[PDB]
C-alpha cells in the first residue's frame, strides 16, 4: 500500500473541502508541504520517546497516538458545515508496533490537529 | 485536567481508530469497530465500554455531547450522518462489541 500521511501533505483548499462535503469526516487536515510534515514527524517522535518506549515494552495496544504542540502554523483545516480554512499549529501522528523497523514501530499516519 | 486524561479509551478508539484515514485503513464505520475488537484486548474494549456507560447515563442535552465526542474527544468519523444522536451512536459502538 501507500504511506497515509501522504494524503495529509501540500493538500489543496478544494481536495480537503471535498473530503468533508462528500466525504463523512468532520474535518479535514493537510501539512503545508514535505519540509513541515518531516519536521513535526521528527519532534514529535522525539518529544514523546519515553512514552513510545514504555508502549513498545509493556504494551498490547494496537496504536500510539503522539501529539505535537506549538504556536507556530504547520498546515490547514477545514470542518464540515463552512468553507473556511484555518492555520494550525498543532499535530497527531498515529504509529504501530511493527518489530521488523529499526525502530520498532511504523508510522500509520499524521496531520495537522486544530 | 485534559479530558483524554480521564477518558483515554474512549480518546483511544476515536483518535486512533475512527482517525481521518478510516475509510482506507478499515473501512466503514463498523468495519473500523471490527478491527478495534479484533486486534484490541478484552480488557481495553471493557474499559471502552465502560467510558461509554459514564457518559450514556448523564443522559446529556444532545449537542453538548456531540461536543464532547466530535470535539473533545476529537472523533474525525461524522456520525450524525449515520446516527439520529449521538447517544444511538454510542449504544450501536456498544453492541457492535459483543458476540
Ligand atoms: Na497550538
Amino acid at each position: 500500500g501507500g504511506h497515509l500521511i501522504d494524503r495529509h501533505v501540500g493538500k489543496t483548499e478544494a481536495e480537503l473541502l471535498n473530503r468533508v462535503s462528500t466525504g463523512n469526516v468532520k474535518s479535514a487536515s493537510s501539512f503545508t508541504d514535505r519540509t513541515t510534515a518531516e519536521a513535526v514527524t521528527s519532534k514529535a517522535i522525539d518529544s514523546n520517546q519515553a512514552k513510545i518506549d514504555s508502549y513498545l515494552s509493556g504494551s498490547q495496544k494496537g496504536y500510539l497516538e503522539i501529539d505535537y504542540q506549538s504556536n507556530v502554523p504547520i498546515g490547514i483545516s477545514v470542518s464540515r458545515g463552512s468553507t473556511n480554512v484555518s492555520s494550525v499549529t498543532n499535530a497527531r501522528i498515529i504509529i504501530a508496533r511493527d518489530p521488523s523497523m529499526p525502530t520498532g514501530y511504523k508510522i500509520i499516519t499524521g496531520y495537522p490537529t486544530p | 485536567m485534559i479530558i483524554n486524561e480521564k477518558y483515554p479509551y474512549l480518546s483511544y478508539l476515536l483518535r486512533c481508530y475512527f482517525n481521518q484515514d478510516f475509510e482506507v485503513l478499515f473501512g466503514n464505520a463498523d468495519e473500523t469497530l471490527a478491527a478495534y475488537k479484533a486486534t484490541e484486548t478484552a480488557e481495553e474494549r471493557l474499559q471502552m465500554k465502560a467510558e461509554i456507560d459514564y457518559l450514556l447515563a448523564l443522559s446529556l442535552p444532545d449537542d453538548e455531547l456531540q461536543d464532547i465526542l466530535l470535539n473533545k474527544l476529537d472523533c474525525s468519523y461524522y456520525y450524525p450522518n449515520e446516527w439520529s444522536s449521538s447517544e444511538e451512536w454510542l449504544k450501536h459502538i456498544y453492541k457492535q462489541m459483543n458476540h
